[PDB]
């Protein structure tokens, strides 16, 4: 099912992030920008490439009808051949068309899960050192420089390092 | 200071269908179905197809005199027969097991034309004047180039005539023969004779015998008579004995046959044959694609994508497109 | 002050199956399979089916004298044949290519019965006295109404007899004929004559010949003799020439044939044909449903749901039902 | 693929909410009541309707067996026709029966996800202004009238407006 | 003090494929496809298969004189035919509807061999000396054990011979006969006689009559002559009348036939038959498994897993294995 | 899709837990140890077994080719029979091979979701009486003995019972 992120609590996408499917937008004194998430984007590409290739590969056989002819006294086996040829045509049409419907659903949900997981990955590190706006953004309770931003992306964010500074800001 | 998590969006208006929702715009997708073709015939595996041109398959393989351009050795990747070709079975009659014949030849690669029984094979009979206006070449009457219409000498009777062919080659031989059925007893007596007449063919594996069935029939191509045409395969090492006292349409030229090691095809089409290359050749034309499916034709030779009825099969790769 | 998020529940006991769990009660679901039928036959496209009643299909088109109720013009949506109908091929013999004929008629919609060759066609012979106790009409002996049994006059010999039918209509003609095979030579000479006798039929596309095959056979319907029955299609513009010196069962009445533009049906059934209408008619009965599947029968004519072996195909629509 | 809500941390359903699949139950000085979330419910209805229609639509062809007859000397092609007809019957039975099993799973999981997402949606706005009971309910740390209740469902809940009143009531109840 | 939630891991190196990722190590999985076979034939349902050994199916059922090892009643679970069996139809000619014959016998369970027409049925003729060097037993000439080659006495003419078999049993009877076609008029007159000769076979449902077609054919086993072989089924309650004045290869021994209530099989194989039991027997060997699919062969008898082309079909049951 | 737990925020599996698929690891004054959660594990086994059995059951028919023979004049119906036999072979090969790919994915994701749900179930009981480390582990703000651990696993953990001890340890730090 829907994982609630895409067109969810993150209401829209970024036309400004062009180097990846999932990523970050950061803000501090050193300026701003979009940056793709390097881990999740590549892994998604690998999986979807695999899905597309795997689907193509399982579709890589063909029922081949023939142009054989039948006399006016062969009407029964003629019709037999036709019902068979139409039979497999309808089976493979069903398989192809339904697979596309079902897997398109799965693919879109896959991205949704990837975005949600990416968001929780970040939310989990920042903890109470950041203010969750609920829309996919986090406001820092401390000064967060470019390297600080990088640490979040690496998933290596140092919580106890900034813990006291964040906590002391209580109005 | 803040950081946001988000996802890609772009100017893509390309849509896909899902099980829960139709017409869904996505950032990236791939079309799996191919609907495009070149309406023409090309070479498969760098080998040209056989154009039968103005001759039907039967007219060609029987050697209709107007099919002379095709009466030679032939090598094809597949065969193209044109819908309304004028040169068919010119002398009225039925080709027995015609559909099995077309199926066999379709499974073939090459034929080598040679003279099986020369006119000198048959002694005591007239091997010339074996022609008909139903099978014209130019203005003059003629007959098939793979068949010999044998009639009685004016002076003598129609003797029992015999012929023998030992196939010592490694390739099977495709040959043809026939039985003439005159419309009235008069012509039967004039061309062959009275009494019981017979046409007998035999090999190690085949036994064939027929008699004339004299009957008045509606005129076709100015002929109330008929010929029952037959075909068979002389296996390597086998021998054909021909025995007849009359009404024989004799084998003259035959073909050394080469079996195709995969499925061959016979396309019935008006499309032009050209000097070009194709991996996938359908009866409706050439398909050039990396796609998995096609809606063009169920009938093809070579390597083609799976045939379906679908107008489109588009897989989503990217995500739901949601610009700001 | 509080707010709670939750989901719907109801009084439903309806269950569906899932891949991980069987018998799951859900709030809403839809059944896709139809198991209901009306055991009867109705009209398809407001056209009544043909009940063959006490006659077999062969008995009908050949015109068995006990099938008189059926010998007329017929237009059917489909055909119903009763399992144990007694009136078949009354005079013993084989119908040549019988199954293809059944397939042809099944693909038809309407036939028009007409007299092809009146009795006066055959002169110099006895066109009367061609009846048999094996094919009774009422109590008295008779013969097929679409066939004429010709026997020799003892006064003259059996002359070569001829007949011609030029089909100038737009409709194809289904016609029948036969060859009589007497049990002993005595009867062969008495009914037809000595020497070699023949029955020969021909058209632009067909050439037919047979001779009598005299043989001593077990009695069927009081007859040790046999008739080989044949059928054919005279195409529009074609002409039929009949020529025989004996043993001819001549075409008498025939059918102008109209090909059905869609799939036709022949059902083997005991079910009553009633005054009703149906969109979907199976061999097991009428299906009235909007459902996608049915387990009733694979054999049907109108617009029917797909046939499967399933007892039920129920899709969950609502959610897992969890009342408190 | 369970999302943990239905027969999950939300232990049971509401027979009292009859106007929708997913929704709210609120409590305040003005009383209580059930209300369906029409947005998420309607969207689900459209999706499930679409799924069923799409399935029916792909099942909209039929292999049609025929009643052709074969002689006793036609045994081979008779059996050929029979093995073919039984062939597609087994294929379509497989397709139909397995699809029902698989997609019933998905449909039920879909509802679970919808309840979960609707729940996270509410939790995200209330933040620490409310007490998460873990059973799908939130106790407000401030007074929430009908207008306050409406904003939560509708998604317009004003967090900082109630922030001060809420924080004093977490302090007052704690013994520190 | 702390608590962690986690998941199982082990020493499994077994891998499965997923749609997103290949060769994924999992803790638990089950293989659905079986690729192992015992290359041999075993018993199905406590019944031994029939090894045709050095005889072809026709050679067995016709009773080729070198097939004596097989000359008896036979009960098989299935039939094993050996690729290069030397003993077939020894005397050259065509068995009409050969492939349909194999299909019928393949659909059989048991045959009981009995004497249909004893030699005393045919009076006024030579029932001995019906042998040929084309069907040798040892060095000396012989003939089929289920057929009687009847030739004229040196003293008198070939009289009309007659025979009758009423099948009063409940079991269908499979019987065989033939028509001899001597190469020259000399042999025809010497073996049977001049004038028109006939072979007449008939039942309630069958009418058969033929005449000899005298022709010189290429030599097979020293024979320019041919025999046209036929087979048929005499239904219970049916009666066979035989009538001939010459060229008859008469039914001698025939078979009472028992229909197998399920699919039968005839395997063409070199595999040894051993003393063993199998539930699933393929043409490539025995499969013993509780698995759902198999990689061995599409051709089998008994209860076998579904045939697919796959090398492996492994379902994940446990989870992704992540050891530390 | 991924539920983020398996090979996720819980970085690896436990070879030390041999009695179940999903479970716990505890540490306290009385020592440490692994324990399988038997409820969620058994439910998974029941589901997977049913899935496998249902798949096998829908695969429980067979298209059976026959060894019938055809003459040289029967090439068309011979070729017809072969194209049919290859036809169903390709359909069932496709069905089997693709079903395995797709359902292996579903099965692995199912385990992921079960671990995730199990992790939130625990997180919900402890609330702020424990410190969420983000790796699937919880540091208790109070002493949690063997019986206390049992209550967490068994799902009967008494929150207000330990609340004051927890807050005073958060107060002093
Ligand atoms: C989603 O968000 C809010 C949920 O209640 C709605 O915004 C509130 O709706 C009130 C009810 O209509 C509006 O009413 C205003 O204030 C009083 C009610 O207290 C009314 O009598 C007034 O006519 C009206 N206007 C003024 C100027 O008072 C409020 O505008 C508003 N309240 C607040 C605090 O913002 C949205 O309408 C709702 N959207 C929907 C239901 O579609
Ligand atoms: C980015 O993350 C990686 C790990 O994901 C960091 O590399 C680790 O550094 C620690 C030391 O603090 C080592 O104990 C680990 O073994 C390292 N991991 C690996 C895989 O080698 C890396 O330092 C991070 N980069 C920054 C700038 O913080
Ligand atoms: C067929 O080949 C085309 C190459 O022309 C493939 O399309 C390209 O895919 C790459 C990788 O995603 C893109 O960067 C290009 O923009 C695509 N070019 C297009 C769409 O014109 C296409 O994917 C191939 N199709 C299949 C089914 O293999
Ligand atoms: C699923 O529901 C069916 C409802 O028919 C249950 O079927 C009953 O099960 C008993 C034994 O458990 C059997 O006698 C019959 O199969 C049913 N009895 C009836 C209808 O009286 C079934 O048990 C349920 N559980 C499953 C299939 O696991
Ligand atoms: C069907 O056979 C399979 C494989 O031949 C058996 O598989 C096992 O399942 C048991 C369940 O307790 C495991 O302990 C075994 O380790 C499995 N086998 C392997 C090789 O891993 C299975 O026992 C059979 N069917 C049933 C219902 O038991
Ligand atoms: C499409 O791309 C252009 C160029 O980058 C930019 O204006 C915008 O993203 C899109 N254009 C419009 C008119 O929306
Ligand atoms: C989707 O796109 C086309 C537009 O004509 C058509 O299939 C349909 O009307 C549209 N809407 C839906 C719901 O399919
Ligand atoms: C055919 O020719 C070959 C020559 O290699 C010979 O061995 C064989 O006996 C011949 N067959 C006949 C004459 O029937
Ligand atoms: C209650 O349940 C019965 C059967 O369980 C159903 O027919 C009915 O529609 C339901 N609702 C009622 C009675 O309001
Ligand atoms: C009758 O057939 C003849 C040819 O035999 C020809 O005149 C025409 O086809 C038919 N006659 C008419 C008047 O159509
Ligand atoms: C893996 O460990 C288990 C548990 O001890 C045991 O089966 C064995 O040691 C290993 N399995 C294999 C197949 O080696
Ligand atoms: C995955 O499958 C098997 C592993 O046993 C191997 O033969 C194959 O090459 C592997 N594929 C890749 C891309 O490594
Ligand atoms: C065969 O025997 C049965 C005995 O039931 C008899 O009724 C039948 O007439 C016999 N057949 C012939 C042809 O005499």
């Amino acid at each position: 099912g829907l994982f609630g992120a895409i067109a969810g609590f993150i209401e829209g996408g970024w036309t400004g992030m062009i180097d990846g499917w999932y990523g970050y937008h950061h803000e501090n004194s050193q300026g701003s920008g979009y940056a793709a998430d390097k881990e999740s984007t590549q892994k998604a590409i690998d999986g979807i490439t695999n899905k597309v290739n795997s689907i193509i590969d399982k579709m890589n056989t063909q029922f081949e009808a023939v142009g054989h002819e039948f006399s006016n006294l062969e009407r029964r086996i003629d019709n037999l051949n036709k019902r068979m040829e139409d039979g497999f045509l309808d089976v493979w049409t069903y398989n192809a068309e339904l697979l596309v419907l079902l897997e398109n659903e799965r693919t879109l949900d896959l991205h949704d899960a990837n975005v949600k997981n990416l968001h929780e990955k970040v939310r989990s590190q920042l903890r109470d050192n950041a203010n969750d706006l609920g829309n996919g953004c986090f406001e820092f309770w401390h000064k967060c420089n470019n390297e600080c931003m990088e640490s979040v992306k690496n998933g290596t964010y140092d919580y106890p390092k900034y813990q006291k500074e964040s906590r002391l800001n209580r109005q | 200071d803040k950081i946001c998590i988000g996802y890609h969006a772009n100017n893509s208006t390309t849509k896909v269908d899902t099980i829960l929702e139709k017409n869904v715009t996505v950032t990236h997708s791939v079309e799996l179905l191919e609907n495009q073709k070149e309406e023409r015939f090309c070479k498969i595996s760098n080998k040209a197809p056989l154009d039968l041109r103005d001759c039907t398959l039967e007219g060609w393989i029987l050697g209709n005199p107007r099919c002379g351009i095709l009466l030679a050795d032939q090598s094809w990747s597949y065969i193209v027969e044109r819908p309304n070709a004028r040169n068919g079975i010119c002398y009225p009659g039925t080709l027995n097991e015609a559909e099995e014949l077309k199926a066999l030849i379709g499974s073939g690669e090459r034929v080598e034309r040679f003279e099986m029984f020369p006119k000198s094979t048959w002694t005591g009979v007239n091997t010339e004047s074996g022609v008909s206006s139903a099978c014209p070449l130019g203005n003059g009457p003629s007959f098939y180039r793979n068949l010999l219409w044998i009639i009685k000498l004016k002076s003598s009777e129609y003797p029992v005539i015999r012929g023998t062919f030992n196939n010592t080659g490694d390739k099977s031989i495709l040959y043809f023969w026939g039985v003439h059925h005159p419309p009235v007893t008069t012509e039967q007596n004039a061309l062959y004779g009275s009494g019981d007449r017979y046409v007998r063919m035999g090999t190690e594996s085949m036994n064939f015998a027929r008699s004339p069935e004299i009957a008045a029939r509606p005129a076709v191509n100015g002929q109330r008579g008929r010929i029952d045409y037959f075909w068979s395969i002389l296996k390597p090492g086998e021998t054909l004995n021909v025995e007849s006292n009359g009404n024989l349409i004799a084998p003259w030229y035959a073909y050394r046959f080469v079996n195709k090691d995969s499925k061959g095809a016979i396309f019935r089409s008006n499309l032009p044959i050209e000097n070009c290359d194709a991996t996938c050749q359908t009866t409706e034309g050439v398909i050039r694609t990396n796609k998995t499916f096609q809606n063009v034709s169920p009938l093809w030779i070579g390597e083609c994508p799976k045939y379906v009825k679908s107008k489109s099969l588009r897989l989503a790769t990217g995500l739901r497109n949601v610009p700001q």
